[PDB]
């Protein structure tokens, strides 16, 4: 077995123009390298087939080739390296935002680069074009998971994805700010990134100074500077919030959380699990419901 | 009356679901294609689905493009979707991943005839609530006699399951209210939904003028004698089944030269085969296909291929679209 | 009104001395194992 | 070498099950019939039985004579027997009768995998016991790919829920004494029993020397396509499967006057399908069938027909064949 | 439609030989007449084919189209009369024995007979033919038990089998034939066919006193025989249970259960039924085993 | 032995009076509801 009139077939289906027949024959050779245990000519085969098929404006070949590549890797044990990622990473470029199945192959990529790397969540590097895709085919809320765990260019993707929100809202009603910039400083600062935390918020704040005219002042000691507003208290709130997780104290953690008791209930969920995660406070177990009735029934 | 044509089907303005199902080979995709086809083509102001019930999917070899679980347009037709089943096996995120809002029964034999149910509903509820994507029509592309008409058994069976469950449920209400905790779900309510979704389904699918089944066969004994199984078994349903597709017909008597011993003989026992189906099914549309020089794939072979159910095929004068068909 | 007064008061005991972490931790993201509880929705979306 | 024709097969003194599949038309009761006859004549000390797995049994119109749940010796065939699975629905006295000694699910679907695997479980535990008739081997005429698929797919499935079941029998085997009354029913034994007699089951449908796949089909896009997708899928469950029979060859090159314009379009394309299909499957033994000039009915007719699975077809000497055979 | 082409189809298939396209055909004719609600058409055309192909030493097109016309019976609401019972006694009086799936369709005969009739599990008439031909196939058991409810026939064919059950064993043991006789007197007392019982038990005992060799005594009182045994003592047992069950009385039933206390312990079952059905002796409920539990143990 | 004395004893104690079902009661076959309990089989095989 040598599969040479098969790749030769497959080169003129897809000089031709059939391009279905050439998908078939490809999956085809790359299912006689598969059982050949011959996972590089398969894998750099299914690779540049998939990006050909892409390139050619089609959705359903393309994905199913790139299907087919994440099965390989996985059966193949591909480790996450620059190589493997770029791999995918040029699929993702070629990808189209209006691919029907296009959450699919992300989280199949995501899924592959979770399963095969030291990372919990996925590799920074794919995350970072995951998210851009993502935005682009309109997934925003799904987009901006990714960007949380991405790189620097993830973080800056985000500020100006938060930002762009912000702008498109036509009414503020002194609360679409403080919604955006609770989502920024939260997500930074449940992964505990807190150098991306203060960076976000100091280009957010500086493009909120900018663009709108609120009462700003700069309260700067000891080397910390925080913004100061009058009728935005929550960007104050905010602030010392990550302030606080920044100092890890409990005593800062209660003056803040008494103080502000109106902006503490509104997230009481993100305070209670910043508190466990960072002041050692031993957050109440999940209610399961059999347990919640054994111990109250039984 | 009775013309040999789907022209009654196609130009319909009320029919909803299109069964084609038949005996295995018999022409069941190529069919059903051109009828999708053929109707989008005649209604340009509806947009029809396409969908393969078969678990092994043959609706993008037949049209040279590969089609998914979801909905896609066909390339050069605007109002024509495809769709084939994918077997569920959805992607899931391996961890958390917190986005701001088992596999065993997958592997179940008839997981396929459950999941086409579950499209069924689901495409129902899109009808009725008019949001996304909205198909006027959905023609099947079906499995073989025997799992379409589980396919089609499926809606008495889960109706009964759900009377059944349910007659329960009321006996054990006292019973299960002192041995659940404090649940606040409505069960008899998600259940009576459940049950009036499923009657809706049926009313729908044994309505004359809301759906119907085509049964594509060719003329041969095990053939023809499946098809009149499966046509007893649609009337006990009570499934309105009044067309028949007899495919792969040589008419090897009024063609240009067509004295081949063997490719004769065929047609002789093709022809006797036509009468007995002529005989028995006096008040359907038997509309009679010829086998072309090559196999029916692509868009332009297909709508070539279809026009012959709009108009009855002549043998004798449109004997040359066999020939510029390979 | 007070709210300075309390800012400039919780920023000055805060600084006081350098927090035990530093101003630009990074935790790896190869040891992080939870996300916490998901954000809610925003009432507007996003067009462009 | 691998020599175009099921000798290896048909001679096998090992083999005890054979699975014919294929897609949709392509021949698969046809070759079965003819497997299991060959098989029958060259093997006149061991009993051979058919099963049709089919849940539209064809079976009886192959053969001309009527089969049903109960295995059937063939007319003029002493040492072979055949049955067709029907869908339980076993006739019950009415009142009590007590000699001296529910339906919905059976309307489910997916039953029918479910009463083949039944079927199969009967058989094992038969030749085991070697009571009543013992059937030396037992050839399948399968359904088309994707239930086939299925069906040779339920045993890794009911093995995996037995195992879940198990694991959970031995996780709450506290839990359920001090639940349940007085039972002295070993509910681990009989599941141990079980899972034993699936594993048994699964170690005889994995071994190269006691099963094989024999998939047909014809050369054509869809069907040699479906074909690879059916081998891929066989190659994954681990099942050898190394014989493929393409049928309905119009050979019409090498024939007296195939002349038929169409007769002979239809061949080229099969023979540019032949070479994709002697590329892909170098190691396989691809047996090359005729379209003979009529369908392939009766014990005599399929003896013929089944002639060229022990030696391989020659148009140029055995071209009468076809001809004889209406 | 008329159905004239296929008529003629079907009665040529079948003259010239070609059996199961004719079957094929009449199954088509008759589905054909059944959709027009033409039944009496149907009946005969599915009745006269499955005898022509019964008498053609087929089993299966005859069995299936047997199983056809009790469908269409089913469907008709067609009544047990003597010609619709004949019907099926001719298709019964033509069935092989060695047919595969005889039981299944002696079975759809008894519960046509069962749903379209006063008697609770069948038409004697029929019960004659489907015991007889039951026998033949070697369902002794089951036939024993259409014996049971069938004719004065069934009554002597029962006994007949029976006393060639007891001749063809060798051994005699002095169990063999209370055993055998056991049957006839039980079987015949549970319907309170206490005439048939009687009957029964002449025969039997004339063909035991002919071919063996006990010591018989007839003590006959008032007009009532029985023949006295001093080794058989359980004949003696079991024609004074007859008599007591023809008196009902309790009195004679406890002087008789105490007296054979050991074939009363044998015999457990069928003594206890025969109080509860004749002296109004309230048996014991069934033991649930969920209520059991329920009362145990809740 | 005594079993003699028994049985003509309980045979003139029963025949003393006609009994309340006549000696060749039918019951009709559409008025019969229970079989009873099955008999036990037999350890032999009816083989003719
Ligand atoms: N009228 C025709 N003339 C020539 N070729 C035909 C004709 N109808 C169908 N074919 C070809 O015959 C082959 C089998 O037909 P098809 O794929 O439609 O079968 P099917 O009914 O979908 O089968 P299955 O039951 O396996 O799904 C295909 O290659 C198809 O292109
Ligand atoms: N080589 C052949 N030459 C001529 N006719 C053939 C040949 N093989 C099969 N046939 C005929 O073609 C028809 C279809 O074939 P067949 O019944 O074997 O299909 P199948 O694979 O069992 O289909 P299904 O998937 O519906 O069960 C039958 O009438 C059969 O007699
Ligand atoms: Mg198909
Ligand atoms: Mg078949
Ligand atoms: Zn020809």
């Amino acid at each position: 077995a040598k599969l040479a009139k098969t790749l030769q077939r497959f080169e003129n289906k897809i000089k031709a123009g059939d391009y279905y027949e050439a998908h078939q024959t490809l999956r085809t050779i790359a299912n006689r390298y598969v059982r050949s245990k011959s996972y590089e000519h398969a894998i750099e085969l299914i690779s540049q087939g998939a990006l050909s098929f892409l390139k050619a404006k089609q959705g359903g070949s393309g994905t199913d080739l790139i299907f087919y590549l994440l099965e390989v890797y996985d059966l193949a044990e591909v480790k996450v390296d620059d190589i493997s990622v770029a791999r995918l990473v040029r699929l993702i470029a070629e990808l189209d935002p209006s691919e029907p199945n296009l959450k699919d192959v992300i989280t199949g990529m995501n899924n592959w680069s979770i399963k095969f790397s030291e990372y919990k969540f996925g590799d920074p590097y794919l995350h970072n074009t995951i998210g851009s895709k993502l935005l682009e085919g309109d997934f925003v809320y799904e987009a901006e998971r990714y960007f949380m765990l991405g790189t620097h260019d993830s973080m800056i993707k985000y500020v100006d994805l938060l930002w762009d929100w912000l702008c498109q809202v036509d009414d503020i009603e002194d609360s679409t700010v403080a919604e955006f910039f609770s989502r920024l400083v939260f997500n930074y600062l449940f992964i505990s990134n807190i150098s991306f935390a203060h960076e976000s918020k100091d280009i957010f704040l500086e493009r909120f100074i900018e663009k709108f005219h609120p009462k700003y002042e700069k309260i700067d000691k000891n080397g910390y500077e925080i913004v100061f507003f009058e009728d935005y208290s929550d960007l104050n709130f905010l602030q010392l919030l990550l302030i606080t997780c920044q100092t890890k104290d409990k005593s800062y953690f209660l003056n803040l959380k008494n103080h502000y008791l109106d902006f503490s209930q509104a997230y009481k969920s993100e305070l209670e699990f910043l508190g466990q995660e960072y002041f050692n406070i031993v957050a109440p177990k999940q209610t399961n419901f059999l347990q919640d009735m054994m111990s109250g029934f039984l | 009356t009775v013309e040999p044509n789907l022209h009654s089907l196609i130009t319909s303005t009320t029919h909803k679901w299109i069964f084609v199902g038949g005996k295995g080979g018999v022409g069941k995709t190529t069919s059903s294609c051109s009828i999708a086809i053929q109707m989008a083509l005649s209604q340009p102001n509806k947009q029809f689905l396409l969908i393969s019930t078969n678990p092994a999917h043959n609706l993008s070899d037949a049209f040279g493009e590969k089609f998914g679980k979801d909905a896609r347009k066909v390339t050069g037709m605007n109002n024509l979707s495809c769709m084939e089943i994918d077997p569920s096996a959805a992607l899931k995120d391996m961890n958390d991943m917190a986005v701001s809002r088992a596999d065993l029964t997958g592997s179940i034999p008839g997981i396929d005839e459950a999941l086409s149910f579950m499209e069924v509903m689901k495409h129902i509820k899109r009808q009725e609530q008019g949001e996304g994507e909205t198909f006027d029509t959905v023609i099947f592309d079906t499995a073989p006699t025997g799992h379409t008409l589980r396919f089609l058994q499926l809606p008495n069976t889960l109706s009964k399951l759900l009377e059944k469950f349910g007659e329960i449920t009321n006996k054990l209400g006292p019973m299960l209210n002192s041995f659940m905790g404090a649940g606040n779900v409505d069960i008899s309510g998600k259940l009576n939904e459940l049950k009036a979704n499923v009657e809706t389904i049926r009313q729908q699918f044994t309505d004359p003028d809301l759906t119907t089944f085509v049964c594509v066969c060719i003329s041969e004994f095990l053939s023809l004698y499946e098809t009149e199984r499966l046509i007893q078994e649609l009337i006990s349903y009570d499934m309105d089944v009044n067309s028949i597709i007899v495919n792969q017909l040589l008419f090897a008597e009024n063609d240009q030269e067509h004295n081949c011993k063997r490719c004769q003989a065929r047609w002789k026992m093709q022809k006797k085969y036509l009468d007995q189906i002529d005989e028995l099914y006096e008040d359907f549309h038997v509309v009679k296909m010829p086998l072309c020089a090559g196999e029916i794939r692509g868009l332009n072979n297909l709508t070539k291929f279809s026009q012959f159910l709009n108009k009855e095929y002549n043998p004798i004068t449109d004997g040359k679209v066999i020939y510029e068909l390979e | 009104g007070p709210e300075h007064e309390f800012v400039s008061k919780f920023l000055t005991l805060a600084t006081l001395t350098e927090p035990k972490l530093p101003k630009s931790y990074t935790k790896p993201l190869k040891d992080v194992t939870n996300l916490g509880v998901p954000l809610p929705t925003l009432k507007y979306k996003y067009k462009q």
